[PDB]
């Protein structure tokens, strides 16, 4: 109702409807630590908020008071909890609250309390119809917002809305193939629908990734996905992969590719392969290439990996 | 350039004093701001510039003690501040019953942590009540919530729970088997640890997961050598100059600790590039007001000032105590905590 910056705004201590309530002040004791100074307006709203909380007053005026408390400080989790208590007690229109929280989140997309509030609402309404579109809007202003992706995965899992996510993922990877969040989403969708045990799926994915890698060879996310979907099956169990990668080294080289090769060679040594001493040398040669010229910042790491390979396979 | 030690000491001093209303959103987490400041001063060996006694009383006034009828055990711990209006009481008289007064896991953690840093012996801490409160926060999947009324649940709170159990030297505060299960299930296909199953692995959650296991003394038991090698690879790949929290994201000073501390716990921080990391951290230093920001020429805050200093500590900066990578307090403080534990066992 009465906005905090309205010309006609009136402190709660001057409102007739609040005459019966005695405001409760905050007291940090004798020597306060990390004390925040509050304006008259701010302290006034919260002095009445404390009063209403202390008495657990489930009133309509209290509900309106939370709107002001939230405007002053949306990070106060107690205020949000109390607002939820009131939403239930007063049986307020939850569809209206969805509009409210939708606006709040757009203004504060990184606030934990507002995302939690929205999730509780969606659980109450058992209605996820607005979710995917709302999240797509937030992701449009920040494609890596961890809160948005978390909420998106919750909605999709909770209401089984997998049907169009893989297409959404493909759309976003075209906009920015380097978005690590989207690659994570891709694995999320696939491993929760078809899985990767279907050789046709695995092949489709490995092929898709190699295509993306060819477009932008220096992309950790793409390489991590490729290694991620194959590492547990056994990298050495894919002979054509090793050669297809060695054929990229000429032009599409990068430390990620070199690292992948070292990992392939290591899987081989782990599975008593043929030419153990020859393979080991192929790995060591790459570790040193990474340390001396391709991934110098991790120079000491790669050399450490090298020494680890020698003392384990000789 | 160089480490502006004196300026950072003043910065932390100011954090403990008075702040402009533009910092109102910190109200419910003032205790963690105090932690960053105190632990930061401790790290710089300057706790003498503050009145340890006054602060200890303030902290104790934040403890949610059980009521006479002990009907609120599931809600005990520490508050972030006195925003509820409960009458000042430095854990003296019993607990003043209130419909919405309860602890917050991150506050219980930073609270206990602050008391130890200040020299208190935790005698006024109702240990059993805190542990009861902690247990109540754990979910079926093993993770934790921050407050009994409900909140989001993730790795961050698993770490808080672990720190609390470690400091109170009693793990009855959690079902360790379920917590470990949650931590394992958070491992991503790229080998880093995420906030929860299926989510994007992140430097912060990886630290929380690994540090929790180390505090439980079960790192080796939970992850195989092959697994730990994969996690190490994921972590050390985070260094660009300074460290970022996830692939293809810009670096942020605080990751020098989140990731750096993880690497330290995994015993391979020694193989990272110290110079480029140090240069980046120092470049985010605010030469005028002190403290550190996440990026150069950006506004500093208590969190990044503290983590920037702890990041520097990892490489043993001249003028900064060694940090306990898992507990997130000075080794001096962790040593004092050891004594405390010994003294209790009698
Ligand atoms: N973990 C993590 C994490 C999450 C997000 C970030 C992103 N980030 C980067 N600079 C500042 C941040 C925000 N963080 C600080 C750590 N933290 C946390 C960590 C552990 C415990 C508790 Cl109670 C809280 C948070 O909740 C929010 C960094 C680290
Ligand atoms: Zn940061």
């Amino acid at each position: 109702f009465l906005s905090l910056d309205s010309p006609t705004y009136v402190l709660y201590r001057d409102r007739a409807e609040w005459a019966d309530i005695d405001p409760v002040p905050q007291n940090d004791g004798p020597s306060p630590v990390v004390q925040i100074i509050y304006s008259e307006k701010f302290r006034d709203v919260y002095d009445y908020f404390r009063a209403v909380l202390q008495r657990d007053e489930r009133s309509e005026r209290a509900f309106k008071l939370t709107r002001d408390a939230i405007e002053l400080n949306a990070a106060n989790y107690t205020v949000w909890h109390f607002r939820r208590v009131l939403l239930r007690s007063l049986q307020k229109d939850l569809q209206e609250e969805m509009n409210y929280i939708i606006a709040i989140i757009e203004e504060q997309p990184k606030n934990y309390q507002v995302w939690h509030h929205r999730r509780v609402l969606v659980e109450w309404l058992k209605d996820p119809s607005q979710e995917l579109e709302f999240i797509a809007d937030i992701l449009n202003q920040d494609a890596k917002n961890y809160h948005a992706w978390q909420h998106r995965q919750w909605v999709i899992q909770e209401f089984r809305l997998w049907d169009n996510e893989l297409q959404y993922v493909d759309q976003l990877l075209k906009e920015d193939v380097r978005n690590n969040s989207v690659w994570n989403q891709r694995h999320f969708v696939i491993s929760n629908t078809t899985g990767y045990s279907d050789r046709a799926v695995l092949e489709r994915e490995v092929q898709y990734t190699l295509e993306m890698i060819k477009l932008v060879p220096h992309n950790e996310s793409a390489w991590n996905y490729l290694k991620g979907i194959l590492q547990d099956r056994g990298l050495s169990r894919y002979p054509n992969l090793l050669n297809q990668l060695l054929d990229l080294q000429p032009s599409h080289s990068s430390p990620y590719l070199i690292a992948f090769l070292v990992d392939i060679y290591e899987d081989m040594l782990e599975n008593q392969c043929d030419n153990k001493e020859d393979i080991l040398n192929k790995a060591l040669e790459l570790c040193e290439i990474l340390a001396k010229e391709k991934d110098t910042i991790r120079k000491e790491y790669w050399r450490y990996i090298g020494r680890s390979l020698q003392s384990k396979h000789s | 350039l160089d480490f502006l030690r004196d300026r950072h000491v003043r910065f932390f001093q100011r954090c403990l004093q008075v702040l402009p209303e533009r910092y109102s959103s910190l109200e419910t987490s003032r205790l963690t701001i105090a932690f960053f400041a105190l632990s930061g001063l401790d790290m710089l060996d300057s706790l003498d510039v503050v009145n340890k006694d006054d602060i200890i009383e303030w902290i104790y006034s934040l403890q949610v003690l059980p009521t006479e009828d002990r009907s609120n055990l599931d809600r005990c711990g520490f508050r972030g501040s006195s925003y509820l209006g409960i009458p000042f009481n430095p854990s003296k008289n019993p607990g003043t019953a209130h419909p919405y007064d309860s602890g917050h896991i991150a506050m219980t953690y930073t609270g206990l942590s602050c008391l130890i840093i200040l020299g208190d012996d935790l005698s006024r801490v109702d240990k059993e009540a805190c542990l009861a409160g902690l247990r109540a926060l754990q979910l079926e999947d093993g993770s934790f919530c921050a407050v009994p009324e409900g909140s989001e649940n993730d790795m961050r709170f698993v770490y808080c729970a672990s720190c609390i159990c470690y400091m109170l030297n009693n793990w009855s505060g959690m079902d360790m088997k379920k917590a470990i299960s949650y931590i394992r299930r958070s491992m991503s296909y790229d080998n880093g640890l995420a906030q929860g199953a299926g989510l994007e692995s992140h430097g912060g959650s990886t630290f929380c997961g690994i540090a929790s296991l180390c505090l439980m003394g079960k790192l080796e038991e939970v992850f195989s050598e092959k697994e730990l090698n994969r996690i190490k690879r994921w972590c050390i790949m985070r260094q660009q100059n300074g460290y970022h929290g996830r692939p293809n994201k810009p670096v942020d000073t605080c990751y020098s600790f989140w990731v750096g501390a993880t690497l330290k716990l995994l015993k391979i921080f020694q193989y990272t590039n110290f110079e480029k990391n140090r240069n980046y951290i120092l470049s985010t230093q605010d030469r005028l007001v002190g403290g550190f920001a996440k990026w150069p020429d950006s506004h500093p805050d208590a969190l990044h000032a503290y983590f920037g200093i702890c990041g520097l500590s990892l490489m043993e900066e001249s003028g900064i105590c060694k940090v306990h990578p898992a507990l997130n307090v000075s080794t001096r403080t962790s040593e004092r905590l050891r004594d405390l534990h010994q003294s209790w066992k009698t």
